[PDB]
């Protein structure tokens, strides 16, 4: 039947955005129903934040959530926005696929990488010391179970997008123990999965070929702060944080598909945002619920709008307004 | 003469410092190389310590016991645009400076319990303090105008925090060069889409790593970008992508353009500006006329071939 | 009902005196033991402790051991550390009771100092940060700290003890000692027979050496007992009268003596067995022979209040055979 | 003249300062106490630049923090049979120098791991070697003759190395004192038997909280032990045995010694001797001959009474 998704459209541009993409999706008969929420953290018995119950109890029942950018809280005790989820949902796989826009150019054209990112420890542990005055320990933390997790949802990635080969990348030359584990549980996982083809590369070696040859590469899987990188990286190939999905997938079956892009405070209520970046993540987002038929549908005809490049948005170096561009996805849509 | 002691390290090293010595006595360059066979280690320090500057290959670590010997604390590599040589990024010209000592590189690694790894990163206000007025003297003597400071402060908010802070305290001293500040993987996107807005850039030892082997992507990759890593008295003079399969090829095949750039900036610090020049100029002429190029710029040439037309090309500026 | 075998580990310098002293009494006592010598001086292999000493105390599962010699290399390990890690001893316990025969200024004195003996300060983490820094891990865990408080009021219902301390310095170190702490309390909660209380190892520092009369059973993380045991045996004599068992997994259980080898003395009869005797009783205890435990402590015990066979350390200037040949006398009662 | 700080604390404290004040204005001291009720409050450290001595009660947390605001590096306890007061062990005088910035005291913990908690112990060349010419220098002062480094460094072989490193030497330094080292447990178990064999101890943070409270109950307890923690400016005066039930049951049954005699001890910093002794040998006399004493040595008089006592005896013309 049709499903229930929680929509989370943030703040700035998100509302317009948020707007455009249910209008995408109902261009595409697309079997999907909105039930907007809003994370925005209220501070909690004795002042410890948290995500409000209807944003928990609606992505606990509807598992599937599409969420836009959000805005920079200014409290300083506040936690950041992206910890909060991240620990209430228990999301522990960033997934950034990267695809060179056939209409958008860039240095780089033959570009289509997945970076899977462990999104629950290394280094961003939240473990720092103050060892003497002057001198500081930060604590990187490796564990079997989290790198066997992240390793598990790769192939599972790579299984369920027909993806070639998957790639651990790793500093274990440097990191013998912490990376070193990590590349183990790696491997033990790539025996399980003969079907998939399996190797691992060193981090610094993986970013000079990333700029030299992006083709090379396929989906790459790796411990968190490499991840973060990596994945800002590989989307400065395709044209930036504005044309590129992101999704978290979390426990209990539950994922949230984002744009990784801000707010843009100065561009919002005008009809000036860019949607390119929030609908391609829903369109991640469909395909993890298996509607791969309509997702491609959208996919393709928003491609074909870049293509023809008749509409681009202010950011995408053209003249139109978020009216046109959603309006020409919703014309193509239909054929 | 000019004393100068020559680590040639593994793999191509050797190959690499024979093209060095072809290319110097074709230069007739005024400098004997005192040369250290393997990589028990301190008379490389003492040979450091009268010769004052080093030229090496590749080989805690082995290399970075090294670097503690001889407080090689400073790296810098040159990401500069050969004109005959066309990537994605041409005429581009940036600096990397990398602290070399603290960090993840010194295997403070344990296991707290069955499956659970701790590694320590150490960042101490000494060598945040020694770099950040090293980037910024590097700046000034060599006219830059701007240094940005890369690190990850909003996730480490101590460590990568104190770094921050001490960089933006060294900052106030230099009023005439500009200070910018950014995230580290903010500043990996840019690098591929505008490199062209940065200038000088100091981070940590890791970061470091990942902006120096990205950086040499830009610009020709490994086989063509030089460094040099600094003490207070030493100055070694390396490859600035160093990655583990930097050079990985076999005999007569690997690219001595790197190191011979490199070689020509120790002629500098050691004041022989003209033969510095001299063996500069021919490099990057062989390059641009494009009769001779290795493998891994696109040419069929092998490595002797292609030093030896360096030669002919620098006997000839000596006329 | 029937024989067992008992890895016996004489040692150096006093040892093979002083167990040799112990297997006759045993004799006397008519004990059903049987003894099998082994030798676990380490030795450098692909540092490790024999195999035949390995399979002797994984079939066998109880040991007696006498004292070992310091090692020269500085390389080699802990002997203590190769022996843990072999068969994962996780309590150290040190029964200290005032001995009649022998004068100390504590009289009254009965208290068992139960000591984790996995993690703690002895973790063996330690990094050098920068130049001139160190810093030591210690670790505390939940299985481990559980495990230690579940022994201690074990060993407290089995030895009819009545209460059981949790010894910590959870003021300073919050988290650490505060995670042991939430353990003993659990199980605690679980024995509700036993009085349990709660003491900072500084207070019971303070109270130990102004009233032992007050403590009984005490259990405490690593370093603490290390500290804590020592103490509680200069109550009482000192090494050369306290007994001593480490509690292992598989069954495993080695008890020992921990005073030293003595090696001016050894070949003369000098040595004074009442150590690695007393542990033996710990052994039977442990094992159940609490019949065959009992008479031999009754023998040893009288044989000091007497001072007839006193050796050269207690006091007199009796032979060590003078000394166990008396023994042997007392216990065919 | 002579302004001191005074921080009451908490527990009996206040009742202890009283008995401080009482005594002081019995014997006409002339010193007026700058009290602070503490318990930000830098308030003591601008007291104490000018004041630079301070008597105080029971106070990372607030004692280790104030600590380090007035750089207290050393903690001296004073082990000494009171002629009176029979214990165990009469007859012993022993110092105990405690390293109090460093070890397991910075609340450095965290979890590793769903109940797998890490607690880091510190310890530093430039905090060992201080506490070790510390040692030595009040030997030197004091006419001692032995200095014992107490450690647990076959275990910690770093660190408690360190440590021991550090006080080896600075042993050197100081060819008339006598240098041994005894392992903690060891020592612990000396302590009981023969005390006598030491002299001066010197150890770092954790053996100096067991060895302070360890060495107190021989020669009579909380009550009767005096203390000092020192800077290279500041002298603070407290008492020996602070470990957290001290004396903190009881309202008028606290016993004043402890407190009573650094306040003698302190008196002596100031160059008051005449007051310091006057103060000290009055209360060593009334527990001497025993008319008066505290439940803690098996009297049944009051902290009132106590301090009543002392007070009518420094007032007695025929000492």
């Amino acid at each position: 039947g049709v499903q229930t998704v929680t929509l989370i459209p943030g703040d700035g541009i998100g509302p317009e955005i948020s707007a455009a993409v249910m209008k995408i999706f109902d261009a595409a008969k697309a079997p999907i129903q909105w039930e907007e929420r809003n994370v925005t953290a209220i501070q909690g018995p004795g002042g410890k934040w948290m995500i409000p119950s209807e944003a928990k109890e609606s992505m606990d029942k509807n598992k599937m959530g599409l969420k836009g950018p959000l805005k920079t809280p200014i409290a300083a005790g506040h936690p950041s926005m992206n910890l909060l989820l991240r620990k209430t949902f228990d999301l522990y796989a960033n997934v950034r696929p990267c695809v060179s826009i056939e209409g958008y150019k860039t240095p780089y054209t033959d570009v289509n990488i997945v970076t899977i990112r462990e999104n629950t420890e290394g280094e961003y542990s939240g473990i720092e010391h103050v060892i003497v005055d002057g001198v500081v320990a930060s604590i990187k933390l490796i564990t079997e179970g989290a790198s066997k997790r992240i390793a598990e949802f790769a192939f599972e990635y790579a299984r369920n997008n027909h993806r070639s080969n998957v790639t651990a990348v790793h500093k274990a030359n440097i990191m013998r123990m912490s990376d070193g584990l990590f590349l183990q549980k790696c491997r033990e996982v790539a025996e399980s999965c003969k079907d998939i083809k399996f190797n691992e590369m060193y981090l610094d070696t993986v970013c000079l070929n990333m700029v030299q040859d992006p083709s090379q590469f396929d989906v790459l899987v790796m411990p968190n702060l490499y991840g973060d990188i990596l994945s800002d990286l590989c989307a400065g190939l395709i044209g930036g944080l504005g044309v590129t999905p992101s999704g978290n997938i979390g426990a209990n079956g539950v994922a949230i598909f984002e744009s990784v892009h801000g707010t843009a405070p100065d561009i919002a209520g005008k009809d000036m945002a860019n949607p390119t970046a929030l609908l391609l993540s829903a369109v991640m987002m469909l395909r993890h619920m298996g509607l791969f038929d309509h997702a491609a549908r959208i996919e393709a005809a928003c491609f074909a709008t870049i293509k023809d490049g008749k509409s681009l948005t202010k950011d995408l170096g053209g003249n139109a307004k978020c009216s046109d561009f959603t309006e020409e996805i919703c014309r193509r849509v239909k054929d | 003469s000019f004393p100068v002691t020559m680590l040639p390290g593994d793999g191509v090293g050797p190959e690499l410092m024979h093209a060095v010595k072809e290319v110097f006595k074709a230069a007739a360059v005024p400098v004997e190389f005192q040369e250290h066979h393997l990589s028990k280690l301190e008379q490389v320090l003492s040979s450091m310590k009268e010769n004052k500057v080093a030229i090496i290959g590749k080989i805690a670590s082995y290399d970075m016991r090294l670097r503690r010997k001889l407080d090689l604390f400073a790296n810098v590599v040159h990401v500069k645009s050969l004109p005959g040589y066309m990537t994605r990024h041409n005429n581009l010209d940036l600096v990397i400076i990398r602290e070399q000592t603290e960090g993840e590189y010194s295997s403070l690694e344990h296991e707290s319990a069955r499956g659970v790894i701790e590694c320590l990163k150490i960042v101490t206000r000494a060598k945040s303090q020694r770099i950040a007025k090293f980037a910024f003297d590097y700046a000034t003597k060599k006219g830059r105008g701007k240094v940005t400071a890369v690190h990850k402060a909003n996730i480490m908010k101590l460590g990568d925090g104190l770094f921050l802070q001490c960089c933006e305290e060294v900052a106030e001293l230099y009023p005439k060069i500009k200070f910018e500040t950014m995230i580290i993987d903010n500043c990996c996107m840019q690098l591929v889409q505008n490199p062209y807005q940065f200038d000088v850039l100091v981070m940590p030892n890791l970061y470091g790593n990942i902006i120096d082997n990205l950086a040499a992507g830009l610009v020709g990759g490994a086989g063509v970008v030089p460094g040099e890593s600094y003490s207070a008295e030493y100055a070694v003079f390396e490859t600035g992508a160093r990655h583990p399969f930097a050079q990985a090829v076999g005999r007569n095949i690997a690219n001595p353009t790197a190191m011979l750039l490199s070689a020509s900036n120790m002629l500098r610090h050691l004041n022989l500006e003209y033969h510095s020049s001299m063996i500069a100029d021919a490099v990057k002429k062989v390059i641009k006329v494009g009769k001779v190029r290795t493998s891994d710029m696109g040419g069929y040439a092998t490595c002797h071939d292609f030093t030896e037309e360096i030669c002919r090309r620098v006997k000839d500026l000596d006329e």
